[PDB]
């Protein structure tokens, strides 16, 4: 399977390039190697974009 | 720098 991962805090972007996002959203990652912000795609918009790692922390 | 390595907002 899979790892998905969870908003801790609410996010307002100052980019389109970047997620909005609040606590609790769950993201699916597209890419996280390349730089501490990470594509992912938000499994509550449907939407594709940055998300900063450190408001985000896998499920266990 | 590109979008992956920009400064990451503080924590709230």
């Amino acid at each position: 399977g899979v790892t998905l991962f969870v908003a801790l805090y609410d996010y307002e972007a100052r980019t389109e390039d970047d997620l909005s996002f609040h606590k609790g959203e769950k993201f699916q990652i597209v890419n996280n190697t390349e730089g501490d912000w990470w594509l992912a795609h938000s499994l509550t918009t449907g939407e594709t974009g940055y998300i900063p790692s450190n408001y985000v922390a896998p499920v266990d | 720098v590109s979008l992956a390595r920009r400064p990451l907002p503080p924590l709230p």
